């Protein structure tokens, strides 16, 4: 299927170059241009440049000349973008998108984006903790449980419940930064009669450290 | 060399309401071709990659329902949403393909809704955490509206005003509500010097705070 596959979140040190991929599948790589788009967290979409793998021509947003270099390897159906001499201002999500070259000038299929966090800092895995009630209760028809995700760097982490099979009732809070470390939490609400009788587990992933934690929520 | 100007920056309507938003280019986006101004509208929901809704000013993309409608020409363009749904919560971007590309600043769509009060929960620190010289007390204020809410922590009745970290969720795409997290963080030894811990939620929906507490010894 038409699909654009990008590398996972990365921490790089200031002053280094980082090269990121966008592996194409499900369509004719040399018939569509690849566009790159930048997004600082909670800020807008900003076009970087495009490439036409067929010819290898590149066109850039002026602001990214002297910063970004777009390439395409036809033999692997993979486009790459490369940022040089990075700074904290280059911390952002970078998307690739297939900007249709079938005359309808729009990008109809997008990658999942690569989060880049430029800092010197050590990349730290987080500690996951269960949030279970204190031995007191109210509004017992439903019960709320959670996970505390503390002391990681850099963003992002992923929290799911029972491998995505617990879907309803879930709030995952934006991370916030404490003294060079991130912290967030996730809440989940189930029928008071299903817990602890059937299991509830939060599944935390921190791509930047390749850490995957499963914390079963057990009472008390 | 073409700059894009979206307005308004932010936007709030109730479910079922019609809404419109504006996009202007510093130069005309119409080369020729009957129509085909090179102008596209994308919808970006929280934590998702953008989605193409309209191109060539007015042509709807495959699988896009008709309640989204693009219109306009030259340097003046509009996106309309009739019968707004809570699922539509997103930042809406216009992009210009005449020459290179330029995204407009975006318009945030916030949904207006019926006030509702938060369901509050309080959680004492885990055995594990109190095991690494850390004690975080966490208080969830879930499914409320509007987004204004103030939280007051008390330790043995004394309001506590630091070690407090707050975070608001995205407005929920299903019921248009907000939730919030407040985390009070102490050292273990500091936590072990008090008994009663309390979070108090003051929300427009009741002038008397919702109180949740526990005791360390509890």
């Amino acid at each position: 299927q038409v699909q654009l596959q990008q590398s996972g979140p990365e921490l790089v040190k200031p002053g280094t170059s980082v090269k990121m991929p966008c592996k194409a599948s499900g369509y004719i790589f040399t018939d569509y241009v690849i566009s790159w788009v930048k997004q600082r967290t909670g800020q807008g979409l900003e076009w970087i440049g495009e490439i036409f793998p067929r010819s290898g021509s590149t066109y850039y947003n002026e602001k990214f000349k002297g910063k970004a270099t777009l390439t395409a390897d036809k033999s692997s159906n993979t486009a790459y973008m490369q940022l040089s001499s990075v700074t904290s201002e280059d911390s952002a999500v970078y998307f690739c998108a297939r900007d249709y070259y079938g005359t309808s000038f729009a990008m109809d299929y997008w990658g999942q984006g690569t989060s880049v966090t430029v800092s010197s800092a050590k990349t730290t895995p987080p500690s996951v903790y269960p949030l279970a009630p204190g031995s007191a209760a109210q509004t017992n028809s439903m019960v709320t449980l959670g996970c505390l995700v503390k002391g990681y760097f850099p963003e992002p982490v992923t929290v799911t419940w029972n491998s995505g099979s617990l879907s309803s009732g879930v709030h995952t809070f934006p991370a916030v930064l404490q003294s060079d470390l991130y912290t967030l939490s996730s809440s989940v609400t189930v029928p008071s009669s299903t817990w602890p009788s059937e299991t509830v587990t939060c599944n935390v992933a921190h791509p930047a450290s390749s850490t995957k934690v499963d914390k079963k929520i057990v009472p008390r | 060399d073409i700059v894009m100007s979206q307005s308004p920056s932010s936007l709030a309507v109730s479910a079922g309401e019609k809404v419109t938003m504006s996009c202007k280019s510093s130069q005309s986006l119409l080369n020729s071709r009957t129509r085909k101004n090179y102008l596209a509208w994308y919808q970006q929901k929280p934590g998702q990659s953008p989605k193409l809704l309209i191109y060539w000013a007015s042509t709807r993309e495959s699988g896009v329902p008709d309640r989204f409608t693009g219109s306009g020409s030259g340097t003046d363009f509009t996106l309309t949403i009739s019968s707004v749904q809570a699922e539509d919560l997103a930042v809406y971007y216009c992009k210009q393909s005449f020459y290179l590309r330029t995204f407009g600043g975006g318009t945030k769509l916030d949904i207006k809704r019926a006030d509702a009060a938060p369901t509050v929960s309080i959680f004492p620190p885990s055995s594990e955490q109190l095991t690494s010289g850390g004690a975080s007390v966490v208080c969830f204020l879930n499914n409320f509206y509007p987004k204004d809410i103030n939280v007051r922590w008390k330790i043995d009745g004394s309001e506590r005003q630091n070690g407090v970290l707050n975070s608001w969720t995205d407005q929920d795409s299903k019921d248009s509500t907000y939730s919030m997290s407040s985390t009070l963080t102490l050292t273990k030894d500091e936590y072990e010097r008090h008994n009663s811990y309390t979070c108090e939620a003051t929300h427009k929906t009741s002038t008397s705070p919702i109180v949740k507490s526990f005791n360390r010894n509890e």
